[PDB]
């Protein structure tokens, strides 16, 4: 399912991967400064580690239930930044079409999401458990500062 | 396979120490390969290499610090930077005083305050071919060699 | 011995010398980019420094764990710029755009530089008298609103250069579009979409038989086309 | 209360260090920006000078905001209206009389 | 190095006693590479089985051949830096067992 | 503003402390090097007199600066025009005068 | 200019601590060598008063050392000619007069 | 040499703070014992005063043994001949004599 489990410190529940309302909003204004002024360290994920292509697998009833690989590619991605495999397991996925969109999300997730932010905030802490969309504002980012 | 064999184990056989000798700013004039010589005073207690203090050009004489006292047989070798900074070496025939030793012709621009070293005709010469060079961002370079 | 002149090798094993100067030139015309040319310092009268009649900008910039290994480069070198304004941000949309990008670095004495970053003049300018070395970007390792660090690596080794060089596909070709194995010379078809197109700026190869097909050149594929979808 | 009163004594030391964004490696070229808005807050390193009977109630006020909790003052420098904070107040006890040497620190918030 | 190449190619193709009582060039290639193996890796072991090691100058590639070579830099205690604890030169020992 | 317009009552301390590269290699020998490409650069303890109604204006210009932003300032010792920064300028009060001890390092730019 | 020719105060140190390779565990035996051939190599904290005009002269002539660049030197101490650096030169001028502390720290090159 | 001819005229300071090994147990006991064969040594912050031109005598002296090769010594404070070595010799110049502030550490051997 495209989730992400989070213990609340209390409860279990689970925020799913979609453009959800409720953004909370950070800026140099917000959250700590170091002696050296970062307010946030961004770090992106390795050019080899984004894999354009996948072989997902699944149990095929047809066939006879054993393990079949469907393959998913990303042709653009792969006509323009060489060609990386991975292999998946869609987990209790049985029908071709549910392991493919399982491999699709997987290669869409790695392609886009690539940028990561750590920018250890204040009190405000408390209020945010994970999957908590935020958004940033960095003045030397944007040209002028329009946060406060 | 047999050549390749009997190398691989003579290596093993006669090349044991490694030296690592951090030296100065003359760190950008090595790179790996490079075959050099480890004249240590600890080896030695007689400490039979220095800097050149003065260069006499007519009626070649070298002026040194330090004390050279010539082997009753044989001839030795003085060892010197030329005026292309190469390890040239040429020969000695007689010493004044201490400090005044005569060479048979004395390399071309010879810098005063460069590296001198003695060498005996019946005297093991302690090779060491380099294999790293780092740089610390002190104008100083950490080097490695192994035993030649 | 490393490729040097006399008069550097002469200045390397003086009592007393000039200042060490290093300058940068950051390249990234073979990744989309621009070229830069950068040093650490400002001449005597605090301008850009000159070096065979070439600017290179003042600007905070370093580099950390330079070595030659004859046996490999076990822990790259990490070069580093100043993200202050916000021109390494500014350099491209994404930083991992910016791998494979190339780095000069320079070393040479400050007695060689050219004669008009001196109030007085130099009686030794010489422009041959520098050591040069070559890197690949490796990674932007990390970025923050003061500083970027890249991670460096020598063409030899870097990370995408393999032996033997090409890697065997099914339905995806390798040949440079037009280029001299492709082969291909004939006029605009189609996008990397496949959608038929008869403009020469947006004709591209989707590199699949598909697009192999719509420029009609199905013989030259750069791809074996039967081989398995699958790997192993 | 929100607001300080009693008036200070001629020894008052007024440190500025302003926040800077500083980029330099080694000894080459340095970029300098004005870092926030809030540049200079200035530190007042202050004495006062109270009979005993009143002491109590000077203490009690400084006590009252404890460190946090920034209250109104008009420093003799600016003659400005601003907020600050009491980091430590060190109070000297004499015969007749007690000082008090204390830190006050000004805050946007 | 095309020319230090050209050297060391003179070199591996000299004549050698076979070991079955004939001649034979010194050093050949015959290899089939049936793998992707990272570019450094093999550029060793091309230059292991022909006795040289590889030296990125920084600039250039060259093979240095590992021979009695003329041209010995000389290192002595007035040239190399003196740390605090006066030991100019560390030297450390391969194990008995190596 | 682009210069430094008041005067040095009873002189300043300068401190040169240029930077080497400096390497001790075995019998007393070594190896010097400028190290950045201008080393001494030098650091002047200015030390002010102003009136306590006045000491706003010269607060004022100091702090606009806020660090960055070298100014062009005559020291009376070499008589020649040097930007200088300011980063702390420290102020002591009084009933009648204001007294500044501030740092101006000198920069090439 | 290879040499220095001004007058000194009657107060300077010269600090000798000679250079000694010596090997000690814990507090036992100790073995002590005289490490390098120039094993004392001397350092003199050296006090200058110059006229305020001829300070631009001396001030210059440091400059250009600036750390590295050894000069020939002639000390009352020994009066003797031995080459030497400067590391710092912290200066204060006052109305007609200008005090120099250097630390000369000699040199075999 | 190999004894100390010179006379101090004011004294010195002896500090003898031997090398003492000691495990600390818990209900206020503890256990010593003397670490070495000989743990005190006995430091003296020798000062002598010397008149200029016999000056270089005792430098030319103490630095020929610099910092090894101990030297015998009476010290007016046991009237016995013990070796001791130097290490500093610290210098103080004045218009008539000059001061030695030296390091005096007596070893076994
Ligand atoms: S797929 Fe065909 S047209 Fe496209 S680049 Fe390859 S050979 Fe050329």
């Amino acid at each position: 399912m495209r989730c992400m489990p989070v213990w609340n410190g209390q409860t279990l529940t689970f925020v799913q991967d979609r453009p959800s309302d409720k953004t909370w909003t950070y800026n140099r204004s917000n959250v700590v400064m170091p002696d050296d002024g970062a307010p946030f360290r961004y770090s992106f994920s390795a050019l080899k580690d984004r894999h354009n292509a996948v072989e997902v697998n699944w149990i095929d009833p047809n066939n006879g239930w054993e393990t079949a690989t469907e393959l998913v590619e990303d042709t653009q991605a792969i006509a323009r930044y060489g060609r990386n495999v991975t292999k998946m397991d869609a987990f209790g996925c049985t029908s071709r079409g549910q392991a493919h969109r399982a491999g699709l999300w997987l290669i869409k997730t790695e392609l886009l999401e690539t940028q990561t932010v750590d920018f250890s905030v204040g009190a405000e802490g408390l209020r945010h458990v994970p999957g908590d969309v935020i958004e940033i504002c960095d003045d030397d980012y944007a040209g002028i500062s329009t946060g406060g | 396979a047999h050549r390749a064999g009997l190398w691989l184990i003579k290596t093993e056989l006669l090349e044991t120490q490694t030296v690592d000798f951090s030296v100065g700013a003359e760190g950008l004039r090595h790179v790996p390969g490079d075959v050099i010589e480890i004249c240590d005073d600890d080896y030695a207690g007689i400490s039979t290499g220095g800097r050149v203090l003065a260069v006499n050009s007519q009626t070649r004489t070298l002026t040194l610090d330090r004390e050279i006292t010539l082997p009753s047989s044989g001839t030795a070798l003085i060892s010197l930077v030329d005026g292309s900074g190469n390890p040239v070496s040429v020969e000695v025939q007689s010493v004044t005083d201490g400090v005044k030793v005569k060479v048979s012709r004395v390399p071309d621009g010879v810098a005063e305050y460069s590296v001198w070293e003695l060498k005996l005709p019946t005297l093991r010469q302690r090779l060491f071919r380099c294999v790293s060079i780092r740089e610390n961002d002190d104008g100083t370079y950490a080097i490695t060699a192994v035993q030649h | 011995m490393q490729d040097i002149r006399q008069e550097t090798l002469n200045e390397c094993t003086r009592a007393e010398q000039s200042a060490s100067v290093v300058l940068w030139e950051i390249d990234l015309t073979e990744v989309g980019g621009e070229r830069y040319f950068f040093c650490n310092e400002q001449n005597e009268k605090g301008e850009p420094v000159t070096w065979q009649g070439r600017q290179y900008q003042p600007y905070p910039i370093q580099g950390s764990g330079f070595e030659l290994n004859g046996k490999g480069t076990s822990t790259r070198p990490t070069l580093t710029v100043s993200n202050l304004y916000g021109m390494v941000t500014g350099m491209a949309e994404d930083m991992q755009s910016l791998v494979g990008g190339t780095v000069v670095r320079r070393k040479v004495y400050a007695r060689f530089l050219d004669a008009v970053n001196f109030v007085n003049g130099n009686s030794y300018a010489d422009p041959e008298q520098e050591v040069i070395s070559r890197w690949r970007i490796e990674q932007c390792s990390e970025l923050s609103a003061v500083s970027a660090s890249f991670v460096l690596s020598t063409p030899t080794e870097t990370d995408g250069a393999v032996f033997p060089g090409r890697i065997m596909l099914a339905n995806t070709c390798t040949w440079t579009y037009r280029g001299d194995e492709c082969g291909y010379s004939g006029p605009a078809v189609a996008d990397e979409y496949d959608q038929p197109t008869s403009d020469i700026t947006k004709d591209k190869c989707s590199k699949c038989l598909s697009g192999c097909k719509f420029r009609n050149n199905v013989g030259n594929f750069g791809g074996f086309l039967s081989i398995n979808k699958l790997s192993q | 209360m929100k607001t300080f009163r009693w008036k200070v004594k001629p020894g008052m030391d007024v440190a500025s260090v302003p926040s800077v964004r500083k980029v330099r490696f080694g000894d080459g070229y340095s970029q300098r920006a004005p870092a926030g808005l809030n540049a200079n807050l200035k530190t007042y390193s202050v004495t006062l000078s109270v009979p005993r009977e009143e002491a109590t109630v000077l203490e009690s006020f400084l006590e009252e905001h404890g460190g946090w909790k920034s209250f109104l003052w008009t420093p003799p420098y600016e003659w400005r209206q601003i907020k600050v904070t009491c980091a430590k107040w060190s109070s000297r006890v004499s015969m007749l009389r007690v000082e008090f040497s204390a830190e006050f620190e000004q805050v946007v918030n | 190095d095309k020319w230090a190449l050209y050297v060391i190619g003179q070199y591996c193709d000299q004549s050698v006693p076979d070991g079955f009582g004939g001649t034979e060039p010194r050093i050949t290639c015959n290899a089939y590479l049936t793998t992707q193996r990272k570019a450094w890796d093999v550029l060793s072991d091309f230059c292991s089985a022909m006795r040289c090691m590889p030296v990125w100058n920084g600039q250039t590639l060259t093979f240095v051949q590992d021979r009695p070579s003329d041209k010995t830099w000389t290192y002595n205690r007035s040239n190399v830096v003196m740390p605090d604890d006066g030991a100019p030169f560390r030297y450390s020992f391969s194990a008995l067992k190596d």
